[PDB]
């Protein structure tokens, strides 16, 4: 995974970030607060193109656009 | 001071640029930066105190005198937990937040299991106890030098100040640490 | 200790550090008191003197 | 003086054009001693 | 033609073991033979792998003995820092050679102050950099702007140790080829 | 037959004679324009990085200039020890010798005589000059007033020539009052020469302490009232222990901490050993760190960090005090006071401005003007004017100038010429009319009349006067001691020492032979 996806993947399903797991305490522990929460993900296959699809974030609502066309260079167009 | 001498001369005597069209608000602009330094003796004002800060975008009309000191460097971002501030206590920090090491190279042995419990527990701890100081200290901001001989910050120390909504920036320039501290006030530390 | 295999000095105490570094001076030494106790009057070597 | 507005001669000090006195100062000092310096020179001569 | 060659040449001993259900016995086992003894070659020219802190009188043996080695031409490369504390290039090269020293045992890194190595040396001129070899000096560099100055790494250093032929082009420990094994992992999936 | 092989250049006694002359015609002839007062600067460009360099000293001249000929490396070599001697007259060196071959060039071919024979009658006509230098000299120094006008007068007569001739009036005080601060010490480390750009030639000013360009701390005050000044060619950097060999092994990062904990309570107190001594500012050859410099802060102590090696000496000898490093005894090394330390700004630097020291044995010039290459001949003017009057403070005899020294010498080389026989009189008169050109020379730059002048001058001093000489102003013969124009004794002896060696040197050739070059 990359840095700038799971900020929204976190800022969506209502977690939060971890870059390690600590406190303020001397001990080392995870508290269930840090989870967020979603209705449903089902890993689909499209063309050699596979993608997580993760849908109904209680927190807050999220959208993805998965556009269909010719070729990658086509698409670059419609990207833009 | 004079502002119907000091304003007129200083836009009818830049006259050639692109700016002298904007010279209407740029104009008591430069006559407000050196009137805030002011000597009977008529001193050679330095104009290190008057700092111009290049930043690409937007158009030359939302030029404006910002009241406090700008910095141009952005933030870090790695964890990202504060966004917006409100009475915060700068703070500038000249060592570097690290493990704990000196300055050269070390040799650290482990002749047992055990031992690493205690190493990895007491390496966060030298970076809890500072964050403890911080606390008490209440210290809200934070300026950490660029410090390319030994590491700045790590994803370690930056989860404990992620907690306590305490930003952190890099890359500052050695001579600019006169304009801050006589600017924000704030003098610097060097040790905890 | 110029064409000597490196040894691999390894020292816990800074009292001990004035006798390893005497004891370089100290072995140099008595290979000359006991050349100087037999009378050579002229030494000569293969290898370099010091 | 000159205004460039009008195109024309008029008084400089109604229309608010002035300068400091040692940017001129500086400009005839500055000038004189350029002048001096090369009228002196005679030759040249190429070196490493 | 590069594809037989490829087989044996782009594989170590241990990456040479892939081919042992694949190609035959007597192919893989007689070159591994031969790779084996280059192994046991750098072992025993493993001399060095700390910074040898030194000082002037030995300069002129630590320096350059070493540099001639068996004098058979077993050269022996010595990488020599002027130190000076004082600069900032000069702490960021000592870090380079006790970095370098763990990984290249066989070359020898040198170090000593600027101030204790040359009468009245120009301070700006430092760090200094000299690479012995043979007695004759290599290369006489001069402070670290060529290699990026302040932002020197770790890999500039192992490239320019490639360049006076210290170094194989194709050696394995360097950061260029030692691939990471998550970046090899990838690769045979997506084969 | 071809012993010398491919590509070698040899000459035999027509082309190796008159190679030399006419190269020692060709060095002499580019010095001629910037000997005298009223004399042309000479612009040199170089080859490689468009540097340009204005510059009048025959030295500077020929160190540029690439210059293959044999016998004009010698007249490059002679001009270079002139200047690492005295720093004045490597051009008078460079014309007399010229000359001196010039005229040589025709007795060997007009009146036939052998090039041995030329040399002996140098070696009296030479023997003759200096007596009559050393008799014409005078005595100085016995009344410090005659001692401060004299040298006041031989930097005029230095500076005449320089670009500095129109405002040599002021700058003969800047140049005199530094040297009388040096109490004796010949030593031209102790002056320093601060580059700023801006104002005119006569804005130099006499400065009253030492000055430097430097800088204070991040956290230091601006102004402090009898400040003690403490100089440290010590690390306040990151110490080491210097027994190199020295690793920490660790068990536990709980001890690294407490560790790390003692190499900054080990230089703290070394710092708290700074404060019981109660300085005001502190002075140190290399960089500061950060952490040293805060723990100034608190204390009310400047800092001032990266001091190059002379300037340690130029700032310890102004304070009085000596360089500490140990810090352990407060009993000895007493220092200094300073009652002014607010820095000044002269242009686009600040500079550190220091005023009421206990004493001013360095010192420091500080110049103005327009184009670095006007400061660069400012450079080099004035340290040819405080070469020659920090060595008049260790060799008293000074001489008349203004041509008179090259005349008054001709008068015994010509009355010792007559009771010479043989052949080599010609070479003793021939040594006189090499003194004689000298003026010649005067004239010629000035645009007035030489043949007038040297003869109204020559036959007025052999009448019985000798304080006649050359006044360029008015273009006519005038009192030198009126004027006020005179020059070190050593000077001209070196000049003539050196012109009679230089003639020597290459009079006794014969073949050349140049190797291949790499
Ligand atoms: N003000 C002056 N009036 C007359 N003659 C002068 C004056 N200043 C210098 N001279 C003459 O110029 C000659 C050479 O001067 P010098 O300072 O040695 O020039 P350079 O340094 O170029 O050799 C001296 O022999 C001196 O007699
Ligand atoms: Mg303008
Ligand atoms: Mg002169």
């Amino acid at each position: 995974c990359k840095k700038e996806d799971l900020r929204r993947i976190a800022r969506a399903t209502g977690a939060t970030l971890v870059s390690s797991m600590s406190n303020l305490e001397g001990e080392e522990t995870f508290e269930s607060s840090y989870l967020g929460l979603c209705d449903e993900v089902v890993q689909a296959k499209f063309s050699d193109d596979e993608c997580i699809l993760i849908k109904g974030t209680s927190k807050h609502s999220s959208s993805s656009i998965i556009l269909r066309g010719a070729n990658d260079y086509s698409l670059d167009e419609m990207e833009r | 001071s004079d502002r119907e001498q000091l304003v007129r001369a200083a836009s009818t005597s830049l006259s050639s640029k692109i700016v002298s069209q904007y010279s209407s608000f740029l104009a008591p602009l430069a006559v407000d930066s050196v009137l805030k330094i002011s000597d009977e003796n008529s001193k050679n004002v330095d104009l290190n105190d008057i700092r111009l800060v290049k930043k690409v975008g937007g158009t030359i009309d939302d030029t404006e005198m910002i009241d406090g000191v700008v910095l141009t460097q952005t933030a870090i971002k790695s964890a990202g937990g504060p966004t917006r501030k409100e009475k915060a206590k700068i703070g500038l920090i000249q060592f570097q937040i690290s493990p704990p090491k000196p300055d050269t190279e070390n040799n650290i042995i482990v002749n047992d299991y055990r031992q690493m419990d205690k190493i990895l527990k007491e390496e966060r701890a030298y970076l809890l106890n500072i964050c403890k100081k911080i606390k008490k200290a209440k210290c809200n901001v934070l300026l950490i030098q660029k410090s390319i001989l030994r590491d700045a910050v790590n994803d370690l120390a930056l989860h404990f100040l992620s907690k306590l909504n305490i930003m952190v920036v890099k890359d500052i320039e050695r001579e600019e640490i006169e304009f801050l501290s006589k600017g924000l006030g704030c003098k610097p530390i060097a040790d905890i | 200790k110029a064409e000597k295999d490196n040894a691999e000095v390894r020292v816990e105490h800074v009292e001990d550090y004035q006798a390893i570094v005497d004891a370089e001076w100290q072995l140099i030494f008595e290979k000359l008191r006991q050349v100087e106790e037999t009378g050579a009057n002229i030494v000569l070597s293969k290898l370099p003197i010091g | 003086g000159i205004s460039v507005r009008r195109s024309g001669t008029t008084n400089t000090y109604e229309e608010h054009i002035l300068q400091p006195v040692l940017v001129s100062t500086s400009a005839i000092t500055l000038a004189s001693e350029c002048v001096k310096s090369i009228l002196r020179i005679d030759d040249i001569a190429f070196s490493r | 033609a590069k594809q037989h060659e490829n087989r044996l040449e782009d594989k170590d001993l241990s990456d040479l073991e892939e081919l042992e259900d694949d190609e035959d016995e007597d192919f893989l086992e007689a070159y591994k033979i031969k790779r084996l003894n280059e192994i046991r070659k750098l072992q025993e020219r493993s001399k060095f792998g700390e910074v040898f802190h030194i000082n002037k009188p030995e300069y002129n043996k630590e320096v350059t003995l070493a540099s001639q080695g068996k004098k058979d031409d077993g050269g022996v490369y010595v990488f020599v820092h002027l130190s000076l504390q004082s600069k900032l290039q000069s702490r960021i090269l000592s870090h380079l050679f006790q970095s370098a020293a763990c990984k290249f045992r066989e070359i020898k890194f040198v170090e000593i102050p600027a101030n204790r190595a040359i009468e009245n040396y120009p301070e700006s001129n430092c760090p200094t950099l000299i690479v012995y070899y043979r007695g004759e000096v290599i290369k006489n560099m001069i402070t670290l702007l060529e290699l990026g100055g302040n932002n020197s790494k770790m890999e500039d250093f192992e490239d320019f140790m490639v360049k006076v032929g210290a170094v194989a082009e194709g050696d394995n420990r360097l950061i260029m080829n030692r691939d990471d094994e998550e970046s090899r992992e990838e690769r045979k999936l997506h084969y | 037959v071809q012993i010398f092989g491919d590509q070698v250049t040899e000459e035999r006694a027509e082309n190796a004679r008159l190679s030399a002359f006419v190269g020692a015609i060709a060095v002499g002839d580019l010095v001629k324009s910037t000997l005298g007062p009223k004399g042309m600067d000479k612009l040199l460009q170089s080859a490689s990085s468009n540097t340009c360099m204005v510059t009048n000293d025959g030295a500077t001249i020929l160190k540029s200039i690439p210059l293959d000929n044999p016998a004009a490396k010698v007249l490059v070599n002679i001009s270079k020890v002139q200047d690492d001697e005295v720093g004045d007259g490597t051009t008078s060196v460079t014309v007399l010798s010229a000359e001196l071959l010039r005229e040589a060039e025709k007795l060997i071919d007009q009146s036939k005589i052998h090039p041995q024979t030329i040399i002996e009658g140098y070696r009296l006509a030479s023997a003759a000059a200096l007596d009559a230098l050393t008799k014409a000299a005078v005595d100085n120094s016995h009344d410090k007033t005659m001692f401060r006008e004299d040298l006041i007068h031989i930097a005029k007569t230095t500076l005449s020539s320089k670009i500095l001739s129109q405002d040599k009036d002021h700058f003969a005080e800047l140049a005199t009052n530094a040297i009388l601060r040096l109490k004796g010490s010949t030593n031209l480390e102790h002056i320093q020469i601060i580059k700023i750009l801006g104002g005119k030639l006569s804005d130099s000013f006499l400065d009253e302490g030492f000055i430097l360009a430097k800088k204070f701390g991040n956290n230091q005050p601006k102004r402090i009232e009898n400040a003690k000044i403490l100089i440290a060619n010590t690390t306040l950097d990151t110490d080491k222990v210097k027994i190199f060999g020295t690793k920490f092994k660790v068990d536990s990062t709980a001890k690294l901490a407490q560790l790390e904990k003692a190499e900054r309570e080990k230089m703290k107190n070394k710092i708290a050993k700074i404060s019981k001594f109660g300085i005001n500012t502190f002075i140190n050859r290399q960089l500061i760190y950060d952490y040293p410099e805060q723990l100034f802060t608190d204390l009310g102590i400047n800092s001032i960090e990266h001091a190059d090696f002379e300037g340690v000496e130029r700032l310890a000898l102004v304070t009085g005090g000596e360089v500490v490093s140990t810090f352990d005894e407060p009993s000895k090394c007493k220092l200094g006071e300073c009652d002014v330390i607010e820095e000044i700004m002269l242009g686009e630097q600040p500079f550190l401005k220091f005023s009421g020291c206990k004493a001013g044995e360095a010192c420091t010039i500080v110049l103005r003007g327009a184009t670095d290459q006007t400061l660069d001949e400012a450079e080099r003017s004035l340290h040819d004017a405080l070469s020659v009057l920090s060595q008049t403070t260790k060799e008293t005899r000074t001489v008349l100038g203004g041509g008179c020294a090259e005349m008054v010498m001709s008068k015994a080389v010509d009355t010792e010429a007559q009771n010479i026989d043989g052949k080599k009189s010609l070479a003793v008169e021939a040594f006189a009319r090499a003194l004689r050109q000298l003026p010649t020379i005067l004239a010629d730059n000035a645009g007035f009349d030489s043949s007038e002048l040297v003869s109204k001058l020559r036959s007025s001093i052999y009448n019985g006067i000798s304080t006649s000489g050359l006044d360029l102003n008015n273009g006519t013969i005038a009192d030198m001691r009126q004027l006020g124009i005179v020059e070190s004794y050593k000077l001209k002896r070196a000049v003539v020492s050196s012109a009679s060696e230089a003639a020597e040197v290459l009079l006794r050739v014969d073949n050349i032979i140049r190797a291949r070059p790499r």
